[PDB]
């Protein structure tokens, strides 16, 4: 039950806004989306000091995820905070105030009625005065929302590796971790640390090598992200975090494509040593959700991979005698605990962070209507320099009738191959159907994730929803098409919004 | 409420139910019904990658398969298909009891799989024998019952 | 005085020599495979004299899978069926003389245990896992036992 | 703690034989090997009576197995006709010598030489030792539902015509010794004398039958010990199934039970009674062929030797009867002696146990000639054709005897021995004759050298006796036993040294 102290601040309402005035003990938990600056003093914001000069910080923390604590505790000892009083300031600790950020994300019941609740606003009489309904607002009577501090133990490493960064020589690191560890935390809790406005503003590497739980990533990625800006919350991979690439694995674990897969860290570890050399971008790894077995023989090749010069187990276990102590350290899982039903499960929020990839307009611009309204982009198939190809990534036996078919409905990922690597190598045909042997072989750029909608057979034009994309304009770098693992949730097939709409028998379900 | 069926208007079910066991066992060619249990688990197989198949489906897809190796086995080192048939058998029965005998699964099955995984290889005849009881368990416990 | 399949245990010595024949670079890969199936014969025809150890047996069926997982190219759940069970059964029965410090007793390693965790109850470990594990497997068997004799 | 009664001044030792004079409430048990004639009253044994005037019997009772008791328990018309100084008490039971030539298991066995007679107040020294004193040797004592249930069969017996009978139950229930009582009871002298129809299909533990047989066994005369099938009754056929349990060819070991089923009909629909026995399955694919067996056979009566069951009561009558049941140590290590025992024997009661070698071998040759027309391996048919001819070397293999015209078939290989298919083995009709052990095999005279117990010469006119490789293991004293590891240098031959 955790609770933050009422106010009961001086706090104007605003219209978009809210201005709080927080005394020396005050600290926040605020559930919501929202956007910050400091009017005055410095709020001290998980474990790191933001001053009034920093720049506004933008906030996603999920009902999923804990809550960041936003101290006040800090006084300012710092002439680089800049504060700006337009009301009242009044000499009472600091003031800091945050903007509603109106990122839309919220309107998700409209979709499903579980997710509501996890982006609020207020879904039942009100038992409060003078209460307003804004996109955030802090939980001023105590609630079952766990909150972000950990053991001083997990605080200290941290701490302690982040002075190190402030010198010259810079830092690579390992995370190895099981799923529900915490490795998303600590590697949440790390970047925070790194881009403090007290170190230098020079951005961190960041390779992220786990598509079932991914960060910094869209669904089934691995990722290389240097980065410039901190993601203050829990931002469901759903900010832009600008990223070198994001190498579609296509499938949850290593164990679906193990070659594919080991074959794409190296080229992912060899483009981070075409810059992490440099030696100003601190290299940081995330490990995929398995300790033991197949996956610590990947952690540990990894491990002689990339010279470590930092490595973090998660859980104590057999992995001292496995990996050699070379430096490695030991902190233990404090997983984040919430109940089910406020922290859903990872397969079923791995459908969130692949619902809000079609849906997104913008970096914080979300609408979640059903995508069939929208227009369905059409494209070509066949030897036409449009879409070339398809490539079943694990179940490659499949009938040349029976691939059209597969492909209709489902999430799949559009390549790039350019100049004569596709003319590498099947009948063209209803679809080529390039295999997946000469697939691997052949070097690919990874383009958005496509939603394939009604594919049209008397003609090779096949509809596809994909997310915010420029015009995929190629002299003759061909877009083939693949089909990885990856899931599609039945929101965007079948909604409310739409079943209510129809109520036919619609092709894909059944009810 | 709604579910989400890798096959369109779900009216393949009834596609798979003939050409898994057609009208006619015995008029039929015996090269042609080879024929379409083949294309049969190649469906199966297009339904796996469209998304999750239900374990009976993915059961009858391997049986099938199993059934056509040991069938048309022409001697030999029969060390490959007596481990293959034993493997299809040990997923399907697991798969069974994964979520006493209350599935009225037969105590045959659950014997082949001690046999399997910690006792002697099963011999051919028995793979044989064992693959056509899962075929037929199958049927009548999940095939039989979906009609149009 | 135990019994013998072979007559000599020479032919334990011509059977590594088939399985291992130690100039792995370079020979014909159709002449590995031309021994790998001359030492799978002497391992039946010793299975049928008398019972053969684990290990030899085990060798002959990982051998088998390893050259349908090399040699294959269509429907690949049969190659993956079958070299599941191989692993299966090898790891089953090094198990079975009596969990997770029986494994490191047994110097078996974790990814055998998850293979045949993930074949037996969830679903058919990749083809290129299968690839993995054989290959894993056959060095455990050197490892272990052929290098000694 | 089971104690026979002691008498003193009352037994007369004598040389040969042991005459013993039973009082009325006093009971024996004897272990070792002796023919028992009955001087004078009736002796009842085992829960049937035996009187005076029945024939001499003669019993072979190991360590392995319990003691069946003798009792002395009275009067009954004569018939049996009383035959020595003093009259003594009411029943003199005469015990006889029988020189069985075994104990000389210990020669090539360690630990088998305590089974049978052999010793290892004062007491001779003979075949048969009467247990006075307590010991751990264990007696056939049965419960009351045992003996009833057993003994409706024989009053069924004893009136018109004949009874189908089956028995169920585990590899420990105690099948064997239910299935020896109730041989025992209506082979007794006092109902019908006509033969009962024995049809034994335990490949593993058979009785009645050497080792790997489907044998339907015409059983004339009572073995009234545990006899390890080293006594041969009467019987039709042998069927060779060449392995240990029926998991390893479900359809060779239906495709002969089903054969042999249409000689027990054929012989018993004649008025002999039949009587089946059963794999040690009652789990598994065994329920499915206990079943098949059922409803093929229509049998009168079933019994089942445990509780657990439903399958089996559709449809024929069934009864249920505690387990019960037992030094050997192990029941597969009595395998091997069954095994052993085979092979040395000149014929029933007589064992002579030095190993097989030093005797005279037989040839043969494996060609097409008349010898041996052909080979074919069961199980494994894959043996590569190099590999076959040492394969067979220095196992127990079975050699059949076929007509010409089935013999002409198709063997695949004349180089070397030619291997017969066993897709072809299984059509035609095949006739057992003896279970053979390979000395050894000579490439380049193409003869090879085996041993079997005993023949007639197999005289035959083009008639191609075709050896045949089951699962059937060779035991090891029979290659290293101490005798032969002394006598000839240690060698690997195919033993090798701890």
């Amino acid at each position: 039950s955790s609770n933050f102290s009422f106010d009961d601040d001086n706090t104007i309402y605003g219209h978009d806004y809210v201005i709080f005035g927080l005394k020396s003990n005050q600290n926040l938990i605020v559930k919501g989306q929202f956007v910050l600056e400091i009017q005055r003093g410095a709020i001290d914001i998980n474990g790191v000091i933001y001053h009034s000069g920093v720049e506004p910080m933008k906030f996603i923390n999920p009902s999923s995820s804990s809550i960041p604590l936003i101290q006040a505790t800090q006084v300012l000892n710092s002439s680089l905070l800049e504060n700006k009083e337009s009301q009242e300031t009044p000499g009472y600790k600091s003031v800091i105030k945050l903007t509603n950020l109106d990122t839309h994300l919220e309107s998700i019941g409209r979709v499903c009625p579980l997710f509501k609740n996890l982006f609020w606003q207020f879904d039942l009489d009100q038992y409060e005065l003078a209460f307003s309904d804004y996109t955030f607002y802090p939980i001023t009577k105590p609630d079952n929302t766990v909150s972000v501090i950990k053991h001083k133990n997990w605080m200290d490493v941290i701490k302690s590796l982040t002075e190190l960064y402030s010198n010259d020589q810079s830092i690579k690191v390992i995370v190895i971790g099981g799923k529900n560890s915490g490795k998303s935390t600590f590697l949440r809790l790390l970047v925070q640390h790194m881009l403090s406005p007290t170190l230098q503003q020079l951005p961190i590497n960041f390779m992220d090598l786990d598509p079932g739980q991914p960060e910094y990533s869209g669904t089934d990625c691995i990722s290389l992200s240097k980065i410039s800006e901190v993601q203050h919350g829990n931002h469901l991979s759903l900010t832009s975090t600008d990223s070198t690439q994001c190498h579609y694995v296509g499938f949850n674990s290593p164990k679906d494509q193990p070659t594919r897969y080991n074959l794409l860290v190296e080229q992912l570890v060899r483009s981070y040593e075409s810059d992490g050399e440099l030696k100003h971008e601190s290299l940081l790894i995330n490990t995929p959700g398995w300790i033991k077995g197949y996956g610590l023989e990947l952690t540990r090749t990894l491990i002689e991979r990339v010279k470590p010069t930092h490595v973090i187990y998660l859980n104590s276990g057999t992995l001292g005698v496995d990996i050699d102590i070379k430096g490695t350290n030991l902190i233990p899982l404090q997983g984040s605990f919430n109940h089910s039903g406020s922290r859903y499960s990872s397969s079923q929020l791995r459908l969130l962070k692949t619902m809000a990839y079609f849906h997104k307009i913008d970096d914080f611009k979300f609408d979640f209507q059903p995508l069939l309204f929208s227009p369905p982009i059409q494209v070509s198939y066949g030897v036409s320099t449009g879409i070339s190809a398809l490539t079943h990534l694990k179940e490659t036996g499949i009938g040349m009738d029976h691939l059209e078919r597969s492909i209709e409905a489902t999430i799949v990922g559009i390549f790039k191959v350019k100049r004569d690597h596709l003319e590498e190598c099947f009948n063209k045909g209803q679809l080529p159907l390039l295999p997946y042997k000469e697939f691997i072989k052949l070097s690919t750029e990874f383009f958005r994730l496509a939603l394939v909608h009604s594919i049209d057979q008397e003609k090779k034009i096949m509809n596809l929803y994909i997310p915010q994309f420029r015009t995929l304009d190629l002299t003759k770098e061909a877009i083939i098409m693949v089909r990885g693992n990856t899931d599609l949730p039945i929101w965007e097939i079948a909604s409310n919004e739409i079943v209510k709409r129809f109520k036919r028998q619609l092709p894909y379900i059944t009810f | 409420h709604p579910r989400l069926t890798p096959w369109k208007s779900s009216d393949e079910v009834v596609y798979l139910k003939g050409l898994f066991f057609p009208a006619d066992r015995e008029q039929i060619s015996r090269d042609e019904l080879y024929r379409q249990y083949e294309e049969a688990i190649s469906l199966v197989e297009m339904y796996s990658s469209r998304t999750r198949v239900s374990h009976i489906l993915q059961s009858t897809a391997h049986l099938f398969s199993a059934l056509m190796m040991l069938e048309s086995f022409e001697g030999g080192l029969d060390d490959t298909v007596r481990l293959t048939a034993s493997m299809t058998i040990i997923r399907f029965v697991n798969g069974l009891l994964d979520p006493a005998k209350k599935i009225d699964l037969p105590s045959l099955f659950v014997e082949f799989r001690h046999s399997a995984t910690h006792d002697a290889l099963p011999s051919l005849e028995m793979c044989k024998t064992c693959v056509d009881r899962a075929i037929d368990w199958v049927w009548d416990h999940y095939w039989d019952g979906v009609l149009s």
